């Protein structure tokens, strides 16, 4: 059973930038995928972006293009996300999830079987 | 890109069956035979219940069935109980390399 | 499940190109007046998905990379379509160890696949080359590459 | 239904090698005292079949190409295993357009993938390079190649 | 429907070499395979060798290694076989067959759906 | 490499079923779930009847069924008729990139 462990909760002032890390224990990245999903308090799930570590070509949603960066490290099985120019509506619980599809290709057939514990980021003062 | 429309509120009496739809527009949402479903109980992280249309992961209760009819993917829960009172979301792949989550549906027990 | 059509491409895809009867061109406009090997009956294969098609049989104005249309360059009235690659394009003579090399063998620049389309059923596939190391032509050439990011 | 194991290879197979934290070696015995990039935790993928494994996790005395064992060269007491390629090995910095080139970048010779195995759970994967065009290391490198015929 | 058409029957003296061609009509080679099977009169089918035209790396049976050559032409959709140092027991009907496995890889799962009409080679005087 | 052993002579009365075995030795003959069967009538070219275990090509009579049990692949013909009086061969892929045909079986009607 592979485990996804995320960094601790952070509080940041508006206009700053945050970096949330996701740790893969019990295995390696291999040829799987990593996706970032955030949930604002009282709202639904919003997919932020994802990456396939062997491809190393991240792709983001329209709302976060030019504002989000996703990177993965193979030496240490850690995936990163970075959101800049934080606003008050960026306050959410950010989830790291694994795209459980062994083939990096055929990525349309995919699922998020293991989920991270979730990191809560608060953008206020 | 437009999100996937979901029936925000769905309710049913204990023992009956309910169906949650997932409707999208455009071919940028992919085929509806490969739509995954997730369940989020209050305070917990989302967990996968149905993937690849109608495939159930290990340990998922056999009361969750997934269908596909045209431009709508449906999740059906049989034998409603108090532990089925949670929030359910559908996800799919896009022509642009992205994932789109559904609007979300809350299940209530009368 | 339905297979991913060869018209739709993604970054990190492995491309297999056949160049039957490839001829040598001294200068190609799409590669900045540089030598290239081109074929009239080329075949493109997505290795991971296994899908295939003849280059002349593809409507190249409908080919998308990561959901976006391919970059177009109008050179001397001829419209060329670009398929970017991660790294260089590795091509060799069919059935032989004899292996060609591209124009930018010294440089660190990545390569690209260039297709000329007339809007009908005639398409020319171009691959970068330095000299006539595989012969002046006709020569059967097999190339391999990995699809790169969308041009910015 | 059972997938083809990555231990068994065929001619024309497409190979995908990852070289996390690759280091530069000025001279490697298996490539005739020529520069190479090597990694300690490399991963090999058969693109067409989708099978994968860590290089250190493979028993390299059991790897067969076309049903025949790989060629072995004992160089200074270290046993190296050879995976021949059709054409050159195409490698680039991972996640970037920056693309490296091999030692024989003007010659017409093909490349090969060299693996050092200790007989246990420690394997070194070597890819041919000319200079430190991707840096002295550590650097993440992705390589692509097509498997060639058995050495004769 | 794709058709396989072979060259006409030939009579060759012992010690000579024959070359049998197989023409693909109704399509092209694409990424399929071509196999050569011979049947001596009154006996069973014997597989001689095969090739994948895009790979262009032929492989032969043990008995015919060093005596058989198989090549494929893509500009003209014709497959060739060549047997040298002919003996009296080489007299057989030679068949060209298509390996109807679309993927050149996964070649283990294969079948010979269309067969050529067969070329009868007689090695005598 | 050793060939595939077949029961050279097999006979049956009109109406019953017959089974032809295909037994090999040594990993080198591949999986027995991917064995193809061919039928050759007198004077005609061989034609495929069963491929990839138990898959029937279009136009092949539905009386041909293929099985797989350990290191033996079996072809079963139901409802023997005069048109089933031919020669049948099994083929398989090898670890060396080659194809191995069976010894061949002649079907007779009593």
């Amino acid at each position: 059973q592979v485990q996804l462990v995320q960094s601790g909760a952070e509080v940041k002032k508006p206009g700053s930038s945050v970096k949330v890390s996701c740790k893969t224990s019990g295995g390696t990245f291999s040829t799987y995928g990593i996706s970032w999903v955030r949930q604002a308090p009282g709202q639904g799930l919003e997919w932020l972006g994802g990456i396939i570590p062997i491809f190393a070509t991240p792709n983001y949603a329209q709302n976060f293009q030019g504002r989000l960066t996703i990177t993965a490290d193979e030496s240490t099985s850690t995936a990163y996300m970075e959101l800049t120019s934080l606003r008050s509506d960026d306050t959410a619980v950010y989830y790291c999830a694994r795209e459980a599809q062994p083939n990096p290709w055929f990525r349309e057939n995919n699922r998020f079987d293991p989920w991270g514990q979730g990191t809560l980021v608060t953008v206020s003062s | 890109q437009s999100a996937l429309t979901q029936p925000a509120s769905v309710s049913g009496s204990p023992g009956q069956s309910i169906t949650i739809s997932c409707t999208g527009t455009s071919s940028d949402v992919g085929s509806y035979d490969l739509v995954s479903w997730y369940q989020q109980q209050p305070g917990k992280a989302p967990k996968l219940i149905i993937y690849e249309g109608n495939k159930r992961p290990s340990g998922v209760s056999h009361r969750f069935s997934g269908s596909n009819s045209g431009n709508t993917a449906s999740l059906t829960i049989s034998g409603l109980q108090a532990e089925d009172e949670a929030d359910y979301y559908c996800c799919s792949f896009a022509i642009s390399v992205t994932f789109v989550f559904g609007t979300g549906t809350k299940v209530t027990v009368l | 499940a339905p297979a991913r059509p060869i018209t739709n491409w993604r970054s990190g895809d492995v491309v297999w190109v056949t160049l039957p009867s490839a001829e040598y061109a001294q200068s190609q406009s799409a590669m900045g007046s540089h030598p290239a090997y081109w074929s009239e009956e080329a075949t493109i294969i997505n290795v991971a998905t296994g899908q295939r098609a003849a280059v002349s049989s593809i409507k190249w104005d409908q080919v998308t990379l990561n959901g976006k249309a391919l970059h177009k360059e109008t050179h001397s009235g001829l419209v060329y379509y670009q398929l970017p690659l991660m790294g260089k394009i590795n091509f060799w003579q069919q059935g032989t160890t004899k292996a060609g090399y591209t124009y930018n063998y010294n440089t660190t620049d990545s390569d690209s696949l260039w297709v000329w389309w007339d809007g009908g059923s005639k398409a020319y596939l171009y691959i970068s080359t330095y000299t006539t190391m595989l012969g002046a032509g006709p020569v059967n050439i097999t190339g391999l590459g990995a699809v790169g990011p969308n041009p910015v």
